[PDB]
């Protein structure tokens, strides 16, 4: 214990095993917990005491424990098992986490972005201020690039996007805003997704 | 169930502190430990501390010096305070309660903690050209810290909601915007309000779209 | 982690002649031979506890196992055979301030420490099931630190059948003496008790804790632990005092009768005339 080494990043092929594997020295004499974490929630214990699955959990997550090395083994690997899986170990006056290791389900299909435009709103516009929203919403895998059209020019100043992020259908949303003045206010959100563009067009 | 509370707005050099309340249970008993786990965003997950019925408290060592943890079995309580605070304390944090002190069973929601010298400012909700299926929101303009929660009618509307995440700007200030897909069957025979909480700010807005 | 678990009661009972141990490693035969140190004196009141581990109880006001003191030396007794008492705590506070020893047995050794532990309020070894054929005993319930080790000693295990031990702590020695004896009923009769070993620590000890093991409980094998299976440990405590001796050595060497002088007026008569 007082160390534990897990791979930062495991990727499965779905219906095969994922093996997730933490490391220290002496675990074969300590036992070992493993917690799953999905994007924007809290972890839930799958495997407790290096071989015992707490009510819930489904069959296919197995432990093992020997030497330096405890497993965590997933069989059958389906795409709600990608999320984030840890290690914990108790020594002696202490809880010692791993690193934590992300699972990657392969093979997933390609979603092309779904894309949604919104102008300044009236209300906005009496405050001297104008916002364009640009939503992106179900695509995978997330890696997006959004730019801006006035007229067929584009516009490089004013425009603020989010990382894409992963969602619970594990799917990527991602955003982009565009701040101008009233007096500068057709505006269209280009949205580039390997290489297909969804373009949304507002006055 | 166990549920934190408290400041999500530090400023540096200063103390943080969180209170858990627990339901459903209570405090004093000898089978669990109460702890704090704390998770920057996008990082690990990294144990602060455990307390016992009695006060018996082990600490992570590498915040001993500056952690301190408080039980009140009355109230079934138990309380976290960091001193001297940087940046590097921003982050989301959890009350815990451990069968036998050496697993988690049960995890709280989690409570995000900014350490920050910048001021509280509240949002600027604006409704998001209702209606244009047809897809209706309302903009969370900007605001700090984060989060804002977004609800949509109450807690009727569940369906087809979706809020993205916060975008920081360059002023600092992050801006939210949630968006409901609704049948335009029932464009103008539905009343669609958005309401926006902000903890920090204590701001609370029921917006017409 | 350091959890509470113990409720300890107590009763009281007679020594009756039981505590006689070999004060020198001289060989006599056939003699009578007077000496003073720290005995238990003869039908004395010794104390008879009984610690208990219920699992499945509500509120924490049962627990109450607090540390014994020292005195100038302790007899203890116990009749136990699951293993449930592992060894002993010595100490004065207990806690990181001062050094501490620690004394504990497993199955095929005796493990001696002198080292500035912080021990549990109540400290036992835990006993966990690994990979449903092995169990492990964890010491992590009975420190939570040891640190600045300064003595160390192993050798093999101190521990129907009546164990008896008296522990005494003179002139920076720490001397233990040892006896089992297949009982069936603390009996009548004699049973010298046989030097243990003699540690070189110079140690303050004011106060005692006896060392528990518990094993964790399953509900079944595919559950986790839900605690710990329930338990009950009794012992018998006394406490040394100055006295003095007449005991008696057969032909072969072995001590089968003492007087205690102080007791009465016909034991000081006996002690006196050097006859029984
Ligand atoms: C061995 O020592 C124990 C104490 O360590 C003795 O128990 C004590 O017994 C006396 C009477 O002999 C008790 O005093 C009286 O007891 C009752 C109940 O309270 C009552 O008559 C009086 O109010 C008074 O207290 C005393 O409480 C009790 N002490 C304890 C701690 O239980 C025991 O008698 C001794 N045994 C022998 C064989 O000498
Ligand atoms: C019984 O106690 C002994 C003594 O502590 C343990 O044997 C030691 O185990 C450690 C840890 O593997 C080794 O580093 C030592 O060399 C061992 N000492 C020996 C063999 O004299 C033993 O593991 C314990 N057994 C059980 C079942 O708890
Ligand atoms: C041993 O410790 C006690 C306190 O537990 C103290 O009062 C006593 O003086 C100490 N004895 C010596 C010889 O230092
Ligand atoms: C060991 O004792 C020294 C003084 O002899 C003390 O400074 C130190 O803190 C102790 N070690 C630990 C690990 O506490
Ligand atoms: C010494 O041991 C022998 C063993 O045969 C025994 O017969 C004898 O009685 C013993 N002496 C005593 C008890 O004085």
């Amino acid at each position: 214990s007082s160390d534990l080494t897990q791979p930062p990043s495991v990727s499965v092929s779905p219906g095969q095993t994922a093996s997730i594997t933490c490391s220290g020295n002496k675990l074969g004499d300590t036992y070992v917990f493993w917690y799953q974490q999905k994007p924007g929630q809290s972890p839930v214990a799958v495997i407790n005491e290096d071989n015992k699955r707490p009510s819930g959990i489904p069959e296919r997550f197995s432990g093992s424990n020997s030497g330096n090395t405890a497993t965590l083994t997933i069989s059958g690997t389906q795409t709600m098992d990608e999320a984030d899986y840890y290690c914990q170990v108790w020594d002696s006056s202490q809880m010692v986490f791993g690193g934590g290791t992300k699972l990657t389900v392969l093979g997933q299909p390609k979603a092309a972005p779904s894309v949604t435009l919104f102008p300044p709103s009236s209300e906005e516009l009496q405050a001297n201020k104008a916002t364009l929203v640009c939503l992106i919403s179900d695509f995978y895998p997330g890696a997006v690039t959004v730019a801006w059209k006035a007229d067929s020019s584009p516009v490089k100043a004013g425009v603020e996007t989010t990382t894409p992020s992963k969602q619970s259908n594990n799917k990527y949303a991602a955003s982009s805003y565009l701040s101008l003045t009233p007096e500068q206010w057709s505006y269209s959100c280009q949205v580039t997704h390997e290489g297909s563009t969804v373009e949304k067009t507002v006055a | 169930q166990l549920q934190e509370s408290g400041p999500g707005l530090v400023k540096p050099s200063e103390i943080l502190s969180l209170t858990c309340s627990v339901s459903g249970g209570s405090i004093n008993t000898n089978m669990y430990y109460w702890g704090w786990i704390r998770q920057p965003p996008g990082k690990g997950l990294e144990w602060i501390g455990s307390i016992y019925y009695s006060g018996t408290t082990y600490y992570n060592p590498s915040l001993k010096s500056r952690v301190t943890m408080s039980v009140d079995t009355s109230e079934n309580q138990f309380s976290l305070k960091l001193t001297s605070v940087t940046a590097a304390d921003t982050s989301v944090y959890f009350c815990a309660r451990l069968p036998l002190g050496e697993r988690i069973d049960y995890w709280g929601r989690g409570t995000l903690v900014t350490v920050s010298s910048a001021s509280t400012k509240g949002p600027s909700v604006f409704p998001l050209a209702p209606s244009s299926t047809a897809a209706l929101g309302c903009l969370v303009k900007d605001y700090f810290p984060e989060p804002v929660t977004v609800s949509w009618n109450s807690g009727a509307l569940t369906s087809g909601v979706h809020t993205f995440p916060a975008v920081l700007q360059s002023s600092g200030l992050y801006s939210l915007s949630s968006v409901v897909t609704v049948p335009s069957s029932s464009l103008g025979t539905q009343t669609y309000i958005c309401n926006v909480n902000h903890k920090p700010s204590n701001t609370k807005v029921d917006k017409r779209v | 982690q350091c959890v509470n678990l113990i409720t300890r009661t107590q009763s009281y009972t007679n020594s009756f002649t039981r505590g006689v141990y070999y004060p020198d490693k001289v060989f006599r035969s056939s003699v009578l031979h007077s000496t003073q140190d720290l005995f238990l004196p003869f039908f004395s009141n010794v104390t008879w506890f009984h610690a208990i581990h219920v699992s499945g109880t509500n509120g924490t006001k049962r627990f109450d196992n607090p540390a014994l003191p020292f005195n100038d030396g302790v007899y203890f007794a116990s009749t136990e055979k699951s293993n449930i008492i592992r060894g002993w705590i010595f100490g004065t506070t207990l806690d990181s301030k001062t050094q501490s020893l620690l004394i504990v047995n497993n199955a095929t050794n005796v493990v001696i420490k002198v080292c500035e532990f912080q021990f549990c309020n109540d400290p036992f070894l835990d006993v966990y099931q690994k990979n449903n054929k092995s169990w492990m005993e964890s010491e992590f319930r009975v420190y939570s630190s040891a640190n600045n080790c300064t003595f160390e000693y192993v050798s093999q295990p101190f521990l129907k059948n009546l164990r008896e031990f008296v522990f005494k702590n003179i002139d920076g020695y720490f001397k233990i003496y040892s006896k089992h004896t297949p009982i069936n009923l603390l009996p009548q009769g004699f049973s010298a008790l046989e030097p243990l070993v003699d540690l070189p620590i110079g140690i303050n000890i004011t106060r005692f804790q006896t060392l528990l093991a518990l094993h964790r409980s399953y509900l079944t094998p595919v559950d986790s632990s839900s605690g710990w299976t329930a338990g009950a440990a009794a012992y018998y405590v006394g406490y040394l005092q100055p006295r003095t001796f007449l005991l008696k050595y057969n032909e072969n060497g072995t001590i089968t009768d003492a007087v205690d002088c102080a007791l009465d007026p016909l034991s000081e008569t006996k002690c006196t005339l050097k006859s029984f």
